[PDB]
């Protein structure tokens, strides 16, 4: 079915932007949304199919107070996403309210894509947690989605910011996130503004303009995540499919990423896995295990030497998953697209549920904690003390992500056939 | 709720179990080709449950 | 030829030190069935570091004896395999003198191991600095010297001087015999023959003291004092043995060479 | 397991940068780092393969103050040693003290390839005796290294200062280093400065830039000492295997040099075996004997000439020794290189353990007692006397390296099964 996606928020209309620029790009799309005359791929899904080959993606683009999405505006690709769908604080309470009076022509907006689609499979949210108004607007737009559509399934590309620790509630918004996100995310693939930023500094000298550099090494995270979805294949020909080997229980939905040439500017397939689960290629910053892992190459790759790699990789033993389950590495081959440069003409990612990422939540469930007993920011503001006079939203979700953390090192633990 | 539910459960599951592990086993007496057992038993599960004979 | 001197006669390092170094982790039931001996092979081709060839596979780690349970003993072969126009050349008797040559080689594979997990085993002890400590660690150091020229030995002549020839002799029927002259080399001077087989038969008690030297990894310090002086004596008894047997053989002249240098 | 090298002091970094030079040169690799297009050895040791086989050296440069330091950096080989690993007085207290407070971060920067490497064996120091800045902190680290890594084997390439005798407190500085070396070294080769100086005189006219081509000569010695490890072998590919037989006791870790074609610039292993027992072809300045000798001849070497060359040299009896050891000499044949010229392609080297280096070390004692005596330069330098008031480490050092002395002319006594 037809996947629409839901950027929201400065940041994640920045992703999303530059997500279906590549998109564009790398299939035969020019920025006008002409069929390009230069061009195999399963372009259904992603774009909706106009009459003149215009291929307009299903994108629905929210600003809430705009600055960015005029810049989206003046751009030449302005004629690629157009879906006429495009709707006019710092604080997690501000962005809830200020989205809950927009709900039902945003939600209208919604409707108008799923009707006009065949059908429909996924939303997919380029989020940003405590990232303003984007942080409680998604948390509230997160809320509202799976009441309407109970069958349907949600997505989140969650940015986690971590920038070494300025937004001074970001612990308390991100707090809120979280709790949203856990009971009402079917799966989130997390990413770090911190360990892509090691990541730049690493591969580049780019130090200062690490927003705008970054926004390329997610892109190329998010396309390739897709890739077996916009490319026909033997296997992992639907999101839905793919998504329940990446998540064997409800509550730990959340994924790291990796890429194998992060300098992707011949390799054989032992090569690019043994690279791959090495922690330099990994993008995100008592015992801890895998609970399961994934991996999708693309490119010219021998058959017959992928059950070799996979013989190979269980001897190199480089990552271990040692959970409660059967759950073994899982090879994927996908085809590299043309007209795009075929450098690094092997190159892969890896997608993988892992116990580490507790860790981070921890971290700014530890700032949240001394934060909370401080006081120094409850904000106090009208808007934040009339939508919450209690503040006990902050604790039941403090107990949530407590729950997630408890529920995390429970799956370390050889038992979590007992509850977590 | 469970009394109906939980003894479907883990009937199944022993006879999921069970009929596992006569097709890793049945398997293994087949000596590329022995590698479908180790990848049903990958890194250290359900590849020692009961050795035949 | 080439290649199974990389594999069956183990010159090539990193190999042997890694199948070997593998086997004796473990060291009855296990390390018996398919599922660990039929595996190890395709784990240690992989660390080999030279080979993953067509000519790497075919190297079938199978067994003769089933094993019921402080030697210097542990049978099992290894036989290369071939195809139809090359079977013809390369007999099926030929190989199976090439695992009778094996069986020692890995046998003497066992000693630099268990006598480096003994030089291993002391080197956490490390303050405790007395008679007992030195005295002891003096007696590694004899042992070790023993195995180490032996083996020096072994790797000059089944190796190389005996593929000198073989190699600049070569360039139907005499390819048969030149194989058949190679490898009966190999075994003459290996010391496998049956005409100095007493010569074999003593080194049994030899690493079967530092056998039992691995086994006390000071509570029972004398126990092995009296090891190492039954070590002392049978390396002596050695040194004699090969003397009687020069007058009555150019390949052992090396011998007596190399275990005496500025001794008697 | 990989080795990673500890090259300190400007004297150290000078031979550690002409050892991987020589080594860029005779294996497959150019300045860059990058393998060479016309490039069957082992150089997984020695050098990390980087993904577009950048073979890089585990080289670790410790600097301090720099000045003449930055020439190393000014190299066309800059690029060649690329770990980015290189972190910011002529007194052993002075280098001792300033190593001191940046042992921190060094040693992290001695983690992150601990960490890099699949595994490692040694420590390797291009270690400076009495070398200023180079004494003193290798001393401080040599005695770290052995606490954080008990597993790990310390070589250390002492060039042993012999220069007829400027540095005034050269005795009290080399009197500290043996004392920290001999508790602390898993084995030392070392090496003179006059004895390579002899040999610059011998074979060629050079006298006055004495340290510039003696550092050909040192890398030589460094490089055919290691050979046997970078090139396969049947036997001795472990470096331990190598060090048990050329070290017989624990306090007795000191290794003499020589070289069969004093200069390389056809032969039988008769001859090339009698050259190694010939004093002139010796690197180094009551009876007197050998605990053990080694070596190790390159090329295409004829075979049944080393059971006849064994017996010749067995008849000769040039080399004379009867120790406690049993002291056969062992022989060890290893590849020359298929880059490098051909000429002298049978090219060989001994390491042995001899008790005449004891009268090295009582050289350098005999000058301290009488600087000892006289107090001349106590220094009395504010450094010096903060951290040591009492001087007592110096008389430590002295009872250390007369025990040494001590253990050596008992090692030449019939009785060293008795205590020496």
């Amino acid at each position: 079915r037809e996947i629409i996606t839901l950027q929201l928020g400065q940041c994640g209309n920045q992703i999303g932007f530059e997500f279906w620029k590549q998109l564009c790009a790398e299939h035969g799309i020019s920025p006008e949304g002409i069929v390009e005359e230069f061009a195999t791929d399963r372009k259904d899904v992603f774009f909706y199919q106009a009459d003149d080959e215009h291929y307009i993606p299903r994108a629905v683009l929210l600003d809430l107070e705009p600055r960015v999405i005029h810049s989206i505006l003046n751009s030449p690709y302005a004629k690629l996403y157009n879906p006429e769908n495009i709707y006019l604080g710092n604080n997690w309470a501000s962005g809830f309210s200020q989205g809950e009076k927009i709900h039902e022509d945003i939600f209208d907006i919604i409707d108008r894509e799923a009707d006009g689609s065949d059908s429909l499979e996924g939303f997919v949210l380029c989020h940003s947690i405590a990232g303003g108004t984007g942080s409680g607007l998604g948390s509230y737009l997160l809320e509202r989605l799976n009441d309407r559509y109970p069958k349907k399934l949600v997505q989140t590309y969650s940015v986690f910011p971590n920038q070494d620790e300025d937004v001074v509630v970001q612990p308390y918004n991100s707090l809120l996130t979280l709790k949203r996100l856990t009971q009402n995310a079917d799966c989130v693939v997390v990413l770090d503004n911190t360990a892509l930023n090691r990541i730049a500094t690493d591969r580049l000298h780019i130090q200062n303009p690490s927003f705008s550099q970054i926004n390329q090494l997610v892109s190329t995270i998010m396309s390739a995540s897709t890739t077996t979805l916009r490319y026909p294949g033997y296997m992992n020909n639907d999101l839905i499919g793919l998504i329940a080997s990446l998540i064997p229980t409800p509550r730990l939905h959340f994924l790291m990423t990796g890429y194998t040439p992060l300098t992707t500017d011949k390799t054989t397939v032992l090569d690019v896995m043994r690279r791959l689960l090495q922690p330099k290629n990994v993008m995100v910053s008592t015992n801890h295990c895998y609970i399961a892992i994934l991996n999708i190459i693309q490119g010219e790759v021998d058959p017959t030497q992928v059950h070799k790699s996979l013989q190979r990789i269980r001897e190199r033993k480089l990552a271990n998953f040692i959970p409660w389950g059967p759950a073994s590495i899982q090879v994927a081959l996908s085809r590299k697209s043309p007209y795009l440069p075929s450098a690094h003409r092997v190159s892969g990612l890896m997608m993988a549920n892992h116990t580490s990422i507790s860790s981070l939540f921890e971290r700014t469930c530890r700032q949240y904690d001394k934060l909370r007993k401080r006081e120094a920011f409850l904000e106090q503001f009208r808007k934040e003390d009339m939508f919450k006079d209690n503040f006990d939203e902050m604790d039941t979700s403090r107990e949530i992500v407590q729950q997630l953390i408890d529920e995390y090192h429970a799956a370390t633990r050889p038992d979590y056939i007992s509850w977590g | 709720l469970v009394s109906g539910f939980e003894a479907t459960i883990n009937k199944f599951d022993k006879n999921f179990s069970a009929h596992l592990l006569d097709l890793l086993a049945r398997l293994s007496i087949y000596s590329g080709m022995a590698s479908v057992i180790s990848r049903l038993d990958f890194n250290g599960f359900y590849t020692e449950r009961l050795e035949r004979l | 030829y080439e290649a199974l001197r990389h594999f069956l006669l183990m010159e090539d390092g990193e190999f042997a030190q890694s199948l070997s170094d593998l086997l004796f982790e473990k060291l009855p039931g296990e390390l018996l069935n398919p599922l660990v001996l039929n595996s190890v092979l395709s784990k240690a081709l992989q660390c080999s570091l030279h080979g993953d060839t067509p000519h790497a596979s075919n190297l079938s780690l199978a067994l003769k004896y089933l094993p019921e349970v402080p030697d210097v003993l542990s049978c099992l072969e290894l036989r290369y395999k071939v195809d139809w126009p090359l079977n013809i050349v390369i007999t099926e008797g030929c190989v199976s003198k090439y695992s009778g040559v094996f069986s020692f080689l890995l046998q003497l594979k066992l000693m630099m191991w268990a006598l480096k997990d003994v030089c291993f085993h002391l080197k956490r002890t490390a303050m405790a600095g007395s008679v007992q400590f030195r005295q002891l660690q003096l007696f590694k150091h004899e042992m070790q010297h023993f195995v180490k020229v032996i083996q020096g030995y072994i790797a000059n002549q089944i190796l190389h001087v005996t593929w000198c020839e073989f190699r600049a002799r070569l360039a139907l029927e005499e390819i048969q015999r030149a194989h058949a002259e190679y490898l009966h080399k190999a075994v003459f001077r290996g010391l496998l023959t049956e005409k100095a087989a007493p010569v074999m038969n003593v080194i049994h008690s030899i690493f079967s003291l530092v056998l039992k030297f691995r086994s006390q990894l000071h509570p029972n310090f004398a126990l092995m004092q009296q090891s190492y002086n039954t070590f002392k004596y049978y390396s002596h008894f050695l040194f004699k043995v090969v003397t009687k047997l020069v007058n009555r053989q150019p390949h052992l002249e090396d011998f007596l060479l190399r275990i005496n240098f500025n001794n008697y």
